[PDB]
């Protein structure tokens, strides 16, 4: 159906590349947000049990 | 001492969705290129039942033939 | 109902329901919003954890159990 | 039409990469929600019992 209208596939490949890049960017965004949320919750409650945090940091 | 039901976490960085999947999959230079061919086609010819051809493609005796049919010049 | 057991159970349930939705919610909605939520959620979870620790000390020890209470009731029955 | 097809025939790699990347995220997307749903389901029913 893309050939039916009549257009070179270079524009379609550009659109596929840009939409895949957008999906990659939003996946990177969600990944870094959950990572920073994990880091802030870890450092926020470092005082509840120091031994538990020490074991968590050692095991990682 | 040990907590109940601790286990081993997986290998530190295996294949994830956090890597750059395109650059790992060797597709970078095509994107850096990319980011009408009818027109490309148009340059070769003139312009670009086009209703009929699509329908035919939707579903998906050369010498003797010439001798059989004769078309008046005028 | 002023019961120790009811309060402890309630706290655990909130943590289970509160944290399951929150992780999903973080995945659901993606600058300023993500950072603040991280702190807001960590805060609550941290608060709940502290509350659970406080609750355990209040409950009675192994001594003076149900059998002992029944034994106490005996002497009491005669009285 | 045949010329466009045979020109795209060697340009079938990047589109496939984009499609499989999108599917991976989509396939993954069902998984995160499912895990969340399980947690939600447990709180609603398992806790009550």
């Amino acid at each position: 159906e893309y050939i039916d209208q009549g257009r070179n596939p270079q524009l379609y490949t550009k659109e596929c590349l840009e939409r895949a890049l957008a999906k990659n960017e939003q996946v990177k965004g969600k990944i870094d947000t959950m990572k920073k949320f994990k880091s802030l919750l870890i450092q926020e409650l470092s005082k509840v049990f120091p031994e538990d945090m020490a074991k968590y940091r050692s095991i990682r | 001492g040990p907590f109940y039901l601790m286990r081993e976490l997986p290998g530190s960085t295996e294949l994830t969705g956090s890597t750059n999947l395109i650059t790992h999959y060797n597709l970078e230079q095509a994107y850096n290129k990319f980011c009408d061919l009818p027109g490309m086609i148009d340059l070769p010819g003139s312009h670009d039942r086009s209703l009929i051809e699509k329908p035919p493609i939707l579903s998906s005796g050369t010498m003797l033939a010439g001798f059989r049919l004769h078309t008046g010049p005028l | 109902m002023a019961d120790r057991l009811t309060q402890l159970q309630d706290a655990v349930n909130s943590l289970a329901d509160q944290f399951c939705n929150a992780i999903g919610v973080l995945q659901q909605c993606g600058a300023n919003p993500t950072e603040e939520y991280a702190q807001l959620f960590a805060a609550l979870i941290a608060r709940t954890a502290k509350d659970i620790d406080v609750l355990i000390d209040s409950l009675p020890s192994e001594e003076s159990t149900a059998a002992l209470q029944a034994a106490s009731l005996y002497k009491l029955e005669e009285e | 039409r045949l010329l466009a097809l045979v020109k795209w025939a060697n340009n079938a790699g990047k589109v496939e990469k984009c499609a499989m990347i999108s599917s991976f995220l989509d396939q993954q997307a069902i998984l995160f929600v499912d895990t969340a749903d399980r947690l939600a389901s447990l709180a609603r029913d398992a806790l009550v019992h």
